[PDB]
RNA sequence: AGAGUGUAGCUUAACACAAAGCACCCAACUUACACUUAGGAGAUUCAAUUGACGCUCUGA
């Protein structure tokens, strides 16, 4: 499980996510909102971008030990 | 040369067995489909 | 090296670049229209036609149709005579055979090797 | 319940036909290629011809000529039936 | 330089019955519906045809082949409409049901000055209409019945000049899904004509080369 | 009727020790393409440098 504010959560939830859409986050780092987008499975390829790369390296840590390989793949993240 | 193309074999693993059933509703028209 | 004869031999860069009509093919069976649609495709390459992509969109909610469609570019007016006569005789079973364009309301997902050069040149 | 049609193997004389029939295939449909081909190298040559010899006998009619057909647009044809309706 | 104004359009008929199988193709016919039935997982006919047969007949022991037969009959004495329409007539080129299975040219007699041969319908080019324009034109005038010719792009299929003075004709396609013929027997002799006999059809050596652009399929 | 030419689609490839090398075709993986894998059809036009069978262009 991910610990963060339940508000945070909410956004997410405002999108109307169909399967086979392409998603595009402007501001992906740290992350939970992006690893939510993730956990819905709605998305068929993932746009995630951040100015500062400190961010970013978080963000890379956190969806690799949180997200498998498989779902990566090409792409698709 | 409708008859070459139309005798094919679907390239899908798994499939139900397809009889050529014919086609027609008040068309006046023959189509035989794989169903 | 610059000053040597034999300057630039390692150029590669400039072989290559760093920088429409679509086809309906409906059947109602579906050991058919993906048949055809190869051989169209293939009649494409072999004289040389330029193909984006042969998508597929749902079948109908029912009883049950499913649409294949090819695109094709690169057609001269002239070369088209030809190609089109072939494409309506090889028809195999009472397959709409449709001409479809792009009408400027019809983007794509780009890969991170192309988007590198493309902000390159952006900025 | 998954299982249909489990075995399917036979003797040689099922082998027999499934080479040499594959094997007539591969020649008919190189006969159907060639012919193919010819009527390819026929059209694009009389098109070819006729556009040349109308050039050299008006240069105003063959730039009309090579205009791209507005009707082209909608254009929505079928081909061989089994039966007319 | 004088010139003798001609055009001429190719009435390309589209076959309505689907061409023969050789032998070949029916022999393969079989085999791929072998290849086709030895590959699969479960059909909902196969639980009727077999399952339900075998737990009767375990039922007996202590149809789905019934509305398979009903199934069969029933189209047996409602006959569909004929495959073959072709034969009845044998003779009726002037039918636009004469052979169905191949494509077929709509050719008409002219009846020229010095020479009588059978050729394609022509065109008398005008310097006001384009050259694609003759094609329409004629349309109306020679055939004199319901017309839903669909026109393809402008390009000349090909071009004859004979000299007796000269004459110049080019050569346009066009697809005749339908001809249905309002006055069946209008002085106009019009014929339809197979690819088979189209070089028995017309006697000019020059024009025989008319085969060039026309694919026999 | 004359004027040219000739290897399966292309190539002077051919000294042989051979008639070669790319093109091409179905089959499985693939939405397809493509790559790869497993197969198939191929020619030195016919008769002794010469003559005549096929093609082409000019002869109404």
């Amino acid at each position: 499980y991910y610990l963060m504010d339940a508000a945070s959560l909410l956004p997410v939830l405002a999108l109307g996510l169909q399967p086979g859409d392409i998603v595009l986050d402007l501001c992906a780092a740290p992350g939970g909102k992006t690893l939510a987008l993730l956990q819905t499975g709605c998305c068929r390829n993932l746009a995630a971008n951040d100015l500062s790369p400190s961010r970013i390296a978080r963000l890379q840590k956190i969806l690799h030990s949180y997200v498998p390989e498989e779902i990566r793949d090409g792409n698709q993240v | 040369d409708s008859s070459r193309a139309s005798l094919t074999r679907v390239h899908r693993q798994a499939y139900a067995r397809l009889y050529p059933v014919l086609l027609v509703k008040q068309d006046g028209s023959t189509i035989h489909i794989r169903y | 090296y610059k000053t040597k004869p034999t300057h630039g031999i390692g150029k590669y860069k400039h072989l290559i670049k760093a920088e429409v009509l679509n086809i309906h093919l409906t059947a109602y069976d579906m050991t058919l229209a993906e048949s055809y649609a190869q051989y169209v495709h293939n009649l494409c390459n072999s004289l040389s036609i330029k193909v984006e992509e042969s998508y597929a969109m749902p079948t109908k909610t029912i009883l049950t149709t499913h649409e294949r469609v090819v695109q094709i570019s690169g057609l001269s007016a002239t070369f088209a005579e030809i190609f089109l006569e072939i494409i309506q005789s090889s028809l195999p079973e009472g397959v709409r055979l449709s001409v479809k364009e792009h009408t400027e309301e019809d983007g794509r997902f780009k890969a991170r090797p192309e988007l590198e050069e493309l902000l390159a040149k952006l900025k | 319940k998954a299982r249909e049609r489990p075995q399917v193997e036979l003797t040689f004389e099922e082998t027999e036909r499934r080479a040499l029939l594959l094997k007539k295939w591969s020649l008919y449909k190189q006969q159907e290629r060639k012919m193919e081909r010819d009527t390819i190298r026929a059209m694009l040559e009389a098109q070819q011809e006729a556009l040349e010899e109308l050039q050299l006998e008006s240069p105003k009619l063959h730039a009309e000529a090579i205009k791209r057909d507005p009707n082209l647009f909608p254009f929505e044809k079928e081909g061989p039936h089994y039966t007319p309706p | 330089s004088p010139w003798r104004l001609l055009g001429a359009l190719c009435l390309q008929r589209p076959p309505v019955v689907s061409k023969p199988l050789t032998p070949l193709q029916e022999e393969m016919a079989s085999l791929l519906q072998q290849i086709e039935i030895e590959r699969s997982l479960y059909s909902d006919h196969e639980l009727r045809a077999l399952d339900e047969n075998q737990r009767l007949a375990k039922k007996k022991a202590d149809l789905a082949q019934d509305l398979e037969d009903m199934w069969e009959q029933k189209f047996l004495q409602f006959k569909l409409g004929a495959r073959i329409t072709e034969a009845d007539e044998k003779n009726d080129r002037t039918s636009l049901n004469r052979k169905l299975d191949r494509n077929l040219v709509l050719l008409v007699r002219e009846k020229f000055g010095d020479q009588d041969v059978w050729i394609l319908p022509q065109a008398e080019w005008q310097p006001g209409e384009t050259l694609r324009g003759t094609a329409e034109r004629t349309l109306a005038t020679l055939s004199e019945n319901n017309m839903e010719a669909k026109f393809l792009g402008n390009a000349p299929c090909g071009h004859y000049t004979f000299k007796f003075l000269g004459a110049k004709v080019f050569f346009f396609k066009a697809l005749l899904l339908t001809g249905d013929f309002s006055q069946a027997g209008n002085k106009g002799h019009h014929v339809w004509v197979t690819k088979d006999e189209l070089g028995d059809y017309l006697k000019p050596k020059y024009l025989a080369q008319v085969r060039r652009f026309v694919s026999d399929l």
